[PDB]
RNA sequence: GCCGCGGUAAUACGGAGGGCGCGAGCGUUACCCGGAUUCACUGGGCGUAAAGGGCGUGUAGGCGGCCUGGGGCGUCCCAUGUGAAAGACCACGGCUCAACCGUGGGGGAGCGUGGGAUACGCUCAGGCUAGACGGUGGGAGAGGGUGGUGGAAUUCCCGGAGUAGCGG
RNA sequence: GGAGCAAACCGGAUUAGAUACCCGGGUAGUCCACGCCCUAAACGAUGCGCGCUAGGUCUCUGGGUCUCCUGGGGGCCGAAGCUA
């Protein structure tokens, strides 16, 4: 039961800010707004959970990446709550593209992992327990859930395309497609599997990216609650 | 005034698929009507339509293009990669069936038009005749 | 030849050894075409590289929207005359080969005559209204010409008051 | 015709010199009419006309059912594309 669950507070987004190739998906501009056509939404949204079915099933992986700061959270909850990686703070450039180096400070982080339940969580120089102890705070804080994948993604889920455009670029640079929550904002060609909705809604990212990870463990069963997604959610 | 409706024609539709557009409308004539058949015929177009735009003769013409493409830029292939005037109000082009030219190896065509109707080259070669030599598409 | 070598370690000068290339020849100079899409038909350019005329008006010229009909000048087709020989292309032959040559075949732009086609171009006649022009009503404007007129300022002249400097 | 400004020119400074830059004078000229001249970084350094190809934003000027829509003109950012 999607269907008016998605009128909810999900249909329309931004306005005159447009990208005039996301025309199709257009139903009205209402009161000014562009209102985005609730029912191609469905159409759009059967297919790219259906390349995720498979994509699940198949045991691959998607990379979840929202960094605007509504996402910032709902995206680490359900990224978790699928086993799956996540970018949150900054996307890097080349975590892709450049994946293998950018994967050398995994490899660092768990270094230092290695020192705070340690024997020389008492020794060291002075200087060198904030020295050390500073970067694990930064690897900590970007390579959180980037820790995860080992090889690139099979595919990745955007939240907004255009915010997050450095990483659409690498995934189609290197043939990752590009499953993403995109709006009247955003270019849709250059996304492979869209969901036309509404990347600004805590509301909206929430009912899409949990259901999407439904799905993800649904293709492995055993379903759980619709999630820790509700911040103080108001 | 618009000198040359063909070349009007032929230009309308490049520059609709260079944007990937559905469709295109152009003003309607006989002639061009003609030239949009063998179009069609060779599967350059999807097809075409007499309309009325502000109550005016036009011919949409359902354009068509290759499917959505892998890496960065995955804008479709084209199937009319090149289209281009060759006989203009300048500077006329007749050709003898002898030397009817061969576009890109037979990959491509050449309208042509002739006493015998519009022709391609193959189509007016085995009819054995020549004419107007009015566009070559690839 | 062009780029450039030579000022004490010159594969660039001169000689040696060695090597490369052609060979009864090999180099030089001169001249033509090439490369040179560097006069661009094929096949180029002009905002800053060379290159948009200072701007208009408009002659000759070039170019010309949509529909129907007539003519068939361009255009296309068929047939035919002509395109000598040599040379050029291909066979097969003659000098031992080849060069040279004999025979036969095949092309060949262009032009003449007769027949045909009528899509596009031209032409003649007819139609249309999308170009163009016009009519009605409404507008903004340091567009132009003539006459008039206003206030501020500078200079000069006259008057008052004022005195030792001003100006730069 | 001539107020002011001002090539030339007459002076004062500055300078090694100063045929200049600075200061003080100053004629043509700058002004008007008529007649010439016909040039320019006469520049958008971009010939004219026509059709076609995303948008966004600011501005001048019309019309509409005046939130918004639709002409004409002047700018800025920018699709596709073009460009050394
Ligand atoms: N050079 C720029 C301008 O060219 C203008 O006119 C030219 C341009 O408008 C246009 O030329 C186009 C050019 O715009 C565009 N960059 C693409 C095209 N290659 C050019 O085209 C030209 O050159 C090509 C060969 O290159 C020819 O095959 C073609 O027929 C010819 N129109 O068509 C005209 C042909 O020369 C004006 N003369 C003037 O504004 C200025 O000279
Ligand atoms: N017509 C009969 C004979 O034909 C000959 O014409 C022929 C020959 O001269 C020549 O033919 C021969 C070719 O057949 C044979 N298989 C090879 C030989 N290279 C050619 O020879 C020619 O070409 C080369 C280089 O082009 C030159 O030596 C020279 O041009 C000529 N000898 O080209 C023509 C066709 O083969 C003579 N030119 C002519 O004097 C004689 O009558
Ligand atoms: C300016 C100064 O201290 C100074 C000192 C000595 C001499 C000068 N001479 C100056 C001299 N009065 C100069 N004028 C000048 O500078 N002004 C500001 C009027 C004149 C045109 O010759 C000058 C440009 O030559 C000068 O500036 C020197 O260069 C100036
Ligand atoms: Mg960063
Ligand atoms: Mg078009
Ligand atoms: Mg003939
Ligand atoms: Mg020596
Ligand atoms: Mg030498
Ligand atoms: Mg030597
Ligand atoms: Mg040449
Ligand atoms: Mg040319
Ligand atoms: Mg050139
Ligand atoms: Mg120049
Ligand atoms: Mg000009
Ligand atoms: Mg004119
Ligand atoms: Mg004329
Ligand atoms: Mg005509
Ligand atoms: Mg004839
Ligand atoms: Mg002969
Ligand atoms: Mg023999
Ligand atoms: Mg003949
Ligand atoms: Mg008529
Ligand atoms: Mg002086
Ligand atoms: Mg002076
Ligand atoms: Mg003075
Ligand atoms: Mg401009
Ligand atoms: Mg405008």
């Amino acid at each position: 039961v999607k269907e008016l669950l998605e009128a909810g507070v999900h249909f329309g987004h931004e306005r005159k800010r447009w990208n005039p190739k996301f025309a199709r998906y257009i139903y009205a501009e209402r009161n000014g707004i562009h209102i985005i056509d609730l029912q191609k939404t469905m159409e759009e949204l059967e297919r790219t959970f259906r390349f995720i079915e498979d994509l699940a099933m198949r045991g691959g992986t998607i990379l979840f990446v929202g960094t605007k700061k509504q996402a910032q959270d709902i995206v680490r909850m359900e990224a978790e709550r699928a086993g799956m990686p996540y970018v949150n703070q900054r996307w890097l450039g080349g975590m892709l593209t450049n994946f293998k180096t950018i994967s050398q400070r995994v490899h660092r982080l768990e270094e230092l992992e290695a020192l705070f339940a340690s024997p020389e969580i008492e020794e060291r120089p002075k200087k060198e327990q904030v020295r050390l102890k500073h970067e694990l705070e930064r690897l900590q804080k970007y390579l959180s859930g980037f820790r995860l994948l080992k090889r690139l993604p099979d595919a990745i889920f955007v939240v907004d395309p255009t915010k997050e455009a450095i990483a659409v670029r690498e995934a189609r640079k290197l043939f990752i497609p590009v499953i993403a929550l995109a709006d009247t904002d955003s270019d849709p060609d250059l996304v492979d599997y869209i969901i036309p909705g509404n990347d600004d809604a805590i509301r909206s990212i929430q009912l899409i990216l949990s259901r999407a990870v439904d799905l993800i463990i649904q293709a492995r069963g055993g379903v759980v609650e619709p999630s820790p997604s509700y911040a103080l959610v108001q | 005034m618009l000198t040359d409706p063909i070349a009007d024609m032929l230009t309308r539709i490049r520059n609709a698929t260079r944007v990937y557009k559905e469709s295109t409308d152009v003003p309607a004539s006989r002639f061009k009507e003609e030239i949009l058949r063998i179009l069609a015929r060779e599967g350059f177009i999807k097809g075409y339509e007499r309309v009325d735009v502000d109550g005016k003769p036009y011919l949409r013409v359902y354009l068509k293009y290759g499917p959505r493409r892998q890496g960065p830029d995955p804008r479709p292939e084209q199937v009319i990669h090149h289209i281009r005037r060759i006989s203009k109000p300048g500077r006329r082009v007749y050709v003898g069936v002898k030397e009817i030219p061969r576009v890109r190896r037979g990959l491509g065509i050449a309208i042509l038009s002739t006493s015998k109707g519009v022709l391609t080259d193959r189509e007016a070669r085995k009819l054995g005749v020549g004419g107007e030599l009015i566009c070559e598409v690839w």
